[PDB]
RNA sequence: UUCCAGGCCU
DNA sequence: AGTACTTGAGC
DNA sequence: CTCAAGTACTTAGGCCGGTC
């Protein structure tokens, strides 16, 4: 009944999910034109931890003894103290960072954080550490400009939808969001330098592949995810080896459109 | 052995375009009729040997096409003209959409 | 009723590299086609059988092959196998 | 008469041929598979125009087989008779029933009674002929004739006509 | 396929339109005047009687014979015949329509019961879409039973219009069998009728009605000025499927056959032949509307028979003769079962049985197999060589194959022409061969519910009757071996196993999407053994770990 | 298989194959033929009437124009002749020898009446005719006939050409006729 | 609010198992039901009745009745239906079918 | 607008496109107790200008049947005072992309 | 071929 | 069997 | 015109005796 009842559901060329009526389904294949394939249980750490915490992680101050970076971790460190200039971009970043923390913890009203999302970026990562012998003793070569300048040009480029216009575009930014959340999580000056001393090369690099590594992640126009879906959801049913109506016939009940539950319920807080 | 439904569902899933048609043409059915350009029905008298085509009634002779699809549909197709139903065939098409 | 074709390269949309779908559709093909005995433009090193010099020609993108898109409505954007990447 | 018509044709060519000599190879079949040619519908085919820009466009690769299907938009000069429309040509054969005259690539069939009645037509002739008062009709005599009627053939629009009507006749 | 060339140029269907006969077409289309009832047998003398089964449609017995169209039993499909009814009848399947169609117009003129002039109406006479349309309309005017000549106008409701006349009064429509009636009325104890006026309504008397019926009314309704005019639902002319459809499968020679459809024709030829010869002749009048309902019977059981008015119409021996409908009807159903599903050339099965020293994409093939199954390949300056190698290699041998095609349309069968060690063959000719280690194959096992229960494997010919595939591919196919078999199918061309080989292999479907996680990995013995290799406490000797190494195909061969 | 030749005007045909008109030279030619045609180019096009000559000029214009592409590529001559009625009947019958497709019987055979029958055998001359004639807003059918059409009399005109009558005046066209057996290129 | 639930509750009843499915399935089936306009069921009497091509509803339970319609109300199929060629035995509109491949000459020198 | 408190004359109602331009809407009075667009579920929509939406649909190509519908007695269908023929963007959270806009034409 | 029946896929 | 639209019916 | 029967439709999907 599932299958076909979705089996002319595919990704067409421009991303929308139709039918053999050309009706949409779905403007963006899930939601984010993202193959289930690529995906990973990341996890969103600007979302949960002590706003305190935040703070001690995400900080960068300049303008300031305790909060600025000690110089061992960066190299212009020293000959950037007090600059104003850079905690301007570096204040955008915290500002950034923290209406990420209050986006997060509205979408995800649950605190919850690990989520399945393109792109695995510790590895990516990991990989950037041992493949550049990446030494955490000695300091780094990155410019608060190098990092927050140019993870701001990798979102540029993690398309989806192409479309060259407004309506288009501002679909593409929603599309993301998310993801790029993940992104300066994981890609913050802090972090970047003090928790992984990151070479200029190792990130430079770091970034790249983040890029393509998202690309290769969207969907193939072609995908005939109707017949997916239908069979990815009716496979686990099979498998269902069953005081609320549960599982099985519950399921059944609801493609039904049930014209009156067994079970009712109407739980109120 | 039987490639029935199941597996179809299976291929189409797959994107194996191609592939599903070769077994459910090729491996089987695959069978060739011709057409009124016209009226979409199988009526025409395919004489392949002097050519005639005739298909009259609809009288055409010289409007004509060929076209490959399962023998079953074919049968199908009788099967609902059996009941005075007309499943017309057109090789283009208008509604655009 | 709109014969006005589509799409110009110029303008197109879609992705700017190829689908699993049309490097699998495209390396059949132009296998069908080497196996009919077709032309080969690469310099087969040997490889006697076809979906590999299929998958060679499609290596130095000498493939001869237009892949016409179609858009949910009727337009379409036409691809060369050269412009299309291959991180497939 | 004689018109010069936008046609088109679809050809398909054996990925054998996907070579450089494509555009080659497909213009020399479209004109084997069309010079020459006869329909009801644009009646004979004579020679098409324009050789050097016989349009290909981008010719599709069928499906099962790797053939690929080229629409070769083209251009030409036709010959499609009328009734009615008054052709003078050159007479064929001749008969009993009347002389054949050859206008075109095609054929116009007068018989005895379509032409005046005063033309007889004379038995022991060498070669066969029908005469009048002051007329003698054969092999060669030139004639303008009036088309009564066409039956399209095969691939060889036939037609009948008379001259027994005023202005028709030998020239 | 359905072989010799034909000129015609060919395409595919883009376009399917649906429609209603018309009892003309049936008549044009027909080849066949279809009078007599026989099945045939020049009276005994076989062959085939001028009267049912190919009076000129298809005909039966190896017999290029078909009114001219010859190209025996495979290509000349059917030839559509036709039989001119003796009294219009219901189509088994309109009828609910005839009656809701009859129930929105009115008699002698045939005109809506509701004009513009009735504002609910309009706003169903405007609902976009011949369905929801057509049901909005009905509702509104199946009460409405007077075929009135006036309304109060557009203008106050005081100052009334006309438009269409005859006020006649409308009976209320209800079924029964296979015919309809309604009873109208006019006062009750007033000026005579009073209660009901139960008459039957004929088919004729229908029928004309329909065809009265405005075209614009077609249409608004929910029909079509050409393909299905509401005057069609009714049969005049019934069309006849030649043989092909009705196949008589014909024991030896001498031997009975004929199909239960031909028999429910016969029947229904039969059934009308009695009701002309009882009008054109002794005429007991309103007793042939009692032989002719017969008609109305078969006619209507001949598409279907699985009713509501009960009566099977067993073809005596109680089989109830399957009826038309019933061929479609779901599963099994030319529909659901040939067409969405069908059985296939190059296919097999046999127990599976899990083996460790294959690679987790191939799949043993024994033996048997590979020398059945083969795969058209093309002769070419490639592997002309190897090619003429295997054929007259013999198709006994494993490496070989068993047919060789040259262009000529004509198949050469190695295990049996007289020049099996002869052929040379011919660059652009197309040999069978045996399926070959490495070969793509489409290997699954039912039921398919997952997209990776239909993964293509490398073949690797191997001895014994089992398909001995890889362990870990074991939970994707949701496979045992407690006695449980698998399909497995071979790919027939260039492209397709380019499709197999490029999109359904193994190392593909390897991460499921159907939960953005792998659904393969190891189990048991390896698993169960893996964790004890593991462990702290578990070492291993020189000797043995120079084995274990020189096991794993790659290692760099470096201790 | 091998299409037929599709021409360039679509129309719907809807089951109702009912109606083809009865071509006469009641201007009322096939729909293949209408005023009203649309060049391959999608614009729209008047018909074409080529008459006698007029005609055997474009056959063998292209028909030459094709003997060089011929040999533009037989590398990877020819150039013209001078009217001389039987001496071009052998001129033209060789150029067919290589760029014709040989059993094409009938464009040789057209060429042979063409050449024979035509009216002006030389461009010039038959630009000349077509500037007087076209320009008569006389149906291409008519231009054609008129022009290939040696005639004497309005009688003989308006007989042979019956579309013609009401079209054009007695005289006009009287003049127009003389203007031709005038431009009429001798032999 | 509804598509909402109906998701919900639908997680539901494949979470009491444990096993996990990634939303999007589970989201576009929702979807394929409300989108329409409010509750359309996975029935016969739902899904299988709109605007479709015939020859597609076909394959599912209304299977000879759906036809009789569409001769009566004479339907048109676009043939945009997976299901319409596979019953039609052509290539359908599907990943490896959802474009056209030509030869264009002008490639076809450059290379030699 | 208006809000009855029991109820109205089947009579009366049938007087509401009685003065068109200007349409008259109906609403109950125990039903708009609480906002059903406050609720946890629901989210926020949007009317969209003539403009809005033919240019939502010139960038997608969409003819009008293709876009995804909203009941015209959809709860929030009467809030937004919808009409049949506007267009909405149902602009909502996403446990993938986090923001999703969608778009609903009405019935 | 067809019609009913029974059976096997932990 | 269960199970959901549809029709028939007393008001 | 608004309420309880009437009225009809699949039921999963491969493979392997007796007599119509
Ligand atoms: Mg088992
Ligand atoms: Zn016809
Ligand atoms: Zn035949
Ligand atoms: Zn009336």
């Amino acid at each position: 009944r599932l299958v076909k009842a979705l089996e002319d559901i595919m990704v067409h060329y421009d991303n929308t999910t139709r039918n053999s009526l050309g009706n949409v389904i779905q403007f963006i294949y899930g939601e984010d034109g993202m193959d289930a394939a690529h995906i990973e249980k990341q996890s969103l750490d600007t979302i949960g931890g002590s706003d305190a915490a935040f703070e001690k992680r995400y900080r960068v101050d300049l303008l300031n003894t305790d909060h600025t970076l000690d110089p061992s971790l960066l190299e212009s460190g020293s000959e950037i103290l007090g600059d104003l200039k850079l905690q301007v971009l570096l204040d955008e970043e915290y500002k950034q960072l923290v209406k990420d923390r209050k986006f997060l913890r509205e979408v995800f009203v649950d605190g919850e954080a690990n989520w399945p999302l393109p792109v695995n970026i510790r590895r990516i990562i990991q990989n950037a550490q041992q493949t550049f012998h990446i030494d955490h003793t000695k300091p780094s070569d990155l410019t608060i400009k190098d990092i927050v300048l140019g993870v701001k040009d990798l979102q540029e480029n993690l398309l989806v939808l192409r479309g060259k216009n407004e309506i288009i575009q501002n679909a593409q930014r929603d599309a993301v969001t998310l993801f790029c959340c993940l992104l300066r999580s994981r890609l913050a000056t802090r972090r970047v330098l003090q928790e992984y001393r990151l070479t200029k090369q190792a990130f430079d690099w770091v970034l790249s592949n983040i890029e393509a590594q998202f690309l290769r992640s969207v969907v193939h126009p072609g995908e005939m995810v109707g017949v997916l879906a239908a069979q990815s959801i009716g496979e686990p049913a099979t498998q269902m080896t069953l005081k609320v109506t549960s599982g099985v016939p519950r399921l059944k009940e609801i493609l039904n459109v049930a014209k009156n539950m067994k079970t009712p319920s109407l739980t109120v807080y | 052995l039987r490639f029935g439904e199941m597996e179809r569902d299976c291929m189409i899933a797959h994107g194996a375009a191609s592939f599903l048609k070769e077994r459910l043409m090729e491996a089987s059915d695959a069978f060739r009729v011709h057409i009124c350009g016209i009226c979409g029905l199988m009526t025409v008298i395919a004489k392949l040997n002097h050519n005639q085509f005739e298909c009259k009634g609809c009288d055409n002779k010289i409007d004509i096409y060929q076209i490959h699809i399962p023998y079953a549909a074919k049968l199908l197709f009788q099967e609902l003209m059996a009941m005075n139903i007309t499943p017309r065939l057109y090789t283009d098409r208008s509604r655009d959409f | 009723t709109l014969k006005e074709k589509a799409i110009p390269k110029d303008q197109r949309a879609t992705t700017p590299y190829m689908t699993k779908y049309e490097r699998a559709r495209i390396l059949g093909t132009r296998a069908l086609q080497i196996s009919m005995n077709a032309p080969v433009f690469v310099d087969l090193e040997g490889e006697t059988d076809p979906l590999r010099i299929a998958m060679k020609e499609l290596a130095e993108k000498k493939i001869p092959l237009v892949i016409r898109r179609y858009l949910p409505d009727g337009s379409f954007e036409d691809w060369s196998v050269e412009e299309l990447i291959v991180d497939l | 008469m004689f018109f010069i018509k936008d046609l088109s044709l679809n050809i398909t060519l054996h990925p054998s041929f996907f070579g450089p000599r494509m555009k080659q190879y497909l213009k020399t079949k479209l004109l084997e598979e069309v010079e020459g040619s006869c329909t009801g519908k644009f009646g004979y085919i004579l020679c098409v125009l324009d050789y050097d820009n016989i349009d290909i466009q981008r010719g599709r690769i069928l499906p099962t087989d790797g053939s690929a299907e080229f629409n070769v938009k083209y251009r030409a000069v036709v010959f499609k008779p009328f009734k009615g429309e008054v052709v003078d040509g050159t007479v064929v054969s001749c008969s009993q029933h009347g002389f054949e005259v050859q206008v075109g690539p095609m054929k116009v069939f007068v018989t005895k009674h379509l032409m005046p009645q005063d033309l007889t037509f004379n038995a022991g002739s060498n070669p066969p002929s029908y005469q009048s008062s002051e007329d003698v009709i054969t092999i060669k005599s030139r004639i303008r004739v009036k088309i009564e009627g066409c039956i399209s053939q095969v691939s060889s629009i036939h037609a009948i006509g008379s001259i027994k009507e005023d202005y028709l006749g030998a020239i | 396929v359905g072989q010799q060339y034909s000129s015609a140029p060919l395409r595919t269907v883009k376009e399917v339109q649906f429609g209603l006969f018309s009892p003309e077409e049936v008549r044009a289309i027909s080849v066949a005047k279809i009078r007599f009832p026989e099945t045939m047998d020049e009276t005994q003398t076989r062959a085939k009687i001028g009267g049912l089964n190919d009076p000129r449609l298809g005909s039966i017995d190896r017999n290029l014979k078909c009114q001219t169209c010859q190209e025996g039993m495979n290509e000349c499909p059917g030839h559509f015949g036709h039989i001119d009814l003796a009294k219009p009848v219901f189509h088994v399947g309109f009828i609910a329509k005839i009656k809701k169609v009859c129930e929105c117009v009115c008699m002698h003129c045939g005109k809506l019961l509701l004009d513009e002039h009735n504002e609910l109406m309009r706003q169903a006479l405007a609902i976009k879409d011949s369905k929801k349309r057509f049901a909005a309309i009905w509702t509104l005017c199946k009460t409405k039973m007077v075929c009135e000549t006036d309304v109060p106008s557009e203008d106050d409701p005081t100052q009334l219009v006309s438009r269409g006349g005859c006020g006649n009064t409308q009976p209320t429509i209800r079924k029964d069998g296979l015919k309809l009636v309604g009873s109208w009325k006019k006062d009750r104890a007033t000026g005579d009728a009073d209660e009901p006026e139960l008459r039957v309504l004929s088919t004729e008397e229908i029928l004309n009605i329909f065809k009265h019926i405005s075209v614009k009314d077609f249409t608004s309704l929910g029909f079509n000025e050409v393909f299905s005019r509401p005057e069609w639902m009714i049969l005049t002319c019934l069309p006849v499927p030649p043989p092909p459809v009705r196949p008589s499968i014909s024991f030896n020679e001498s031997q009975r056959g004929e199909d239960d459809l031909t028999f429910k024709l016969a029947d229904i030829l039969k059934a009308n032949i009695s009701l002309e010869t009882l009008e054109h002749n002794g005429a007991p009048h309103h007793a042939i509307e009692e032989a002719e309902s017969l008609l109305q019977f078969h006619v209507a059981t001949y598409m279907d028979n699985d009713i509501a008015g009960q009566p099977q119409a067993l073809q005596k021996s109680g089989r109830p003769v399957k009826s038309i409908r019933a061929r479609l009807k779901g599963k099994e159903g030319r529909i659901r079962g040939n067409l969405m599903g069908k059985r296939v050339d190059f296919s097999a099965r046999t127990v599976i049985s899990g083996d460790p020293n294959l690679e987790l994409d191939q799949v043993g093939v024994p033996k048997s197999i590979a020398k059945t199954l083969t795969y058209p390949e093309v002769v070419t300056p490639y592997n002309i060589d190897r090619l003429t190698q295997l054929v007259r290699n013999g198709p006994n041998e494993h490496p070989g194959a068993k047919y060789v095609i040259r262009d000529s349309g004509d198949r050469i069968d190695l295990r049996y022409s007289k020049r099996a060690g002869d052929i040379q063959l011919q660059y652009g000719w197309k040999v069978e061969r045996h399926i070959m280690d490495n070969d793509p194959v489409l290997f699954n096992r039912q039921p398919s519910l997952h997209k990776m229960s239909m993964m293509a494997h490398r073949v690797k010919v191997i001895p014994y009757s089992t398909f001995r595939l890889n362990l870990s591919v074991t939970s994707p196919y949701n496979a045992d071996f407690d006695g449980d078999e698998m399909n497995l199918h071979v790919p027939q061309s260039e492209e397709t196993r380019a499709e197999l080989s490029q999109l359904c292999a193994v190392p593909l479907q390897i991460v499921s999407p159907q939960s953005n996680k792998p659904c393969m990995g190891i189990v048991q013995d390896t698993l169960c053994g893996i964790r004890k290799l593991t462990l702290r406490d578990t070492f291993i000797e020189l000797d043995q770990v120079l084995n274990m190494l020189y096991w794993v195909p790659d290692w760099d061969g470096v201790i | 298989m091998n299409v037929s030749t599709s021409t360039f005007q679509t129309r719907r045909r809807r089951l109702k194959k009912v109606e083809e008109e009865e071509n006469a030279a009641t201007l009322q030619l096939g729909q293949e033929f209408q005023l009203k045609q649309i060049n391959h180019q999608g614009e729209e096009e008047e018909l074409i009437a080529l008459n006698l000559s007029e005609a055997r000029l474009v056959i063998k214009e292209a028909l030459v124009e094709r003997r060089r592409a011929f040999k533009r590529s037989q590398k990877k001559d020819d150039f013209m002749h001078s009217e001389t009625r039987e001496k071009e009947l052998e001129s033209i019958d060789v150029l067919l020898e290589q760029t014709t497709g040989g059993n094409n019987k009938d464009l040789k055979n057209t060429m042979q009446y063409l050449t024979n029958f035509s009216r002006f055998r030389d461009q010039e001359t038959v630009g000349a005719v077509i500037q007087l004639l076209k320009s008569t807003g006389l149906h291409p059918f008519e231009v054609a006939q008129l022009g290939s059409l040696a005639c004497d009399t309005a009688d003989e005109a308006k007989t042979l050409i019956p579309s013609l009558n009401n079209k054009i005046s007695d005289d006009e066209l009287e003049r127009i006729l003389k203007e031709l057996s005038n431009l009429e290129t001798l032999y | 609010a509804g598509r909402a639930a109906l998701y919900k509750e639908v997680y539901n009843v494949i979470a009491s198992d444990g096993s996990y499915v990634n939303y999007r399935h589970m989201a576009l089936l929702v979807d394929v039901m409300t989108t329409q306009g409010g509750l359309t069921s996975v029935t016969r009497h739902g899904f299988n009745r709109s605007n479709t091509g015939a020859l597609m509803r076909c394959s599912f339970e209304e299977t000879v009745e759906i036809l009789f319609e569409a001769g009566a109300s004479a339907e048109l199929d676009d043939c945009r239906g997976v299901s319409e060629n596979v019953i039609l035995g052509q290539m359908a509109p599907i990943g490896t079918g959802a474009f056209d491949v030509m030869i264009d000459e002008e490639s076809l020198v450059k290379y030699m | 607008i208006f809000v009855y408190q029991n109820n109205i004359t089947p009579s009366a109602m049938k007087l509401v496109p009685s003065i068109p331009p200007a349409t008259i809407e109906t609403f109950n009075e125990a039903a708009l107790v609480v906002n059903i667009t406050h609720h946890e579920l629901v989210p926020k929509h949007i009317r969209l200008s003539s403009d809005e939406k033919r240019e939502l649909l010139k960038r997608y190509r969409l003819k009008e049947s293709q876009l995804p519908r909203i009941q015209r007695a959809d709860p929030v269908a009467l809030y937004l005072g919808l009409k049949r023929g506007e267009v909405v963007k149902i602009i909502r959270k996403s446990e993938t992309s986090g923001r999703y806009a969608s778009y609903r034409i009405c019935m």
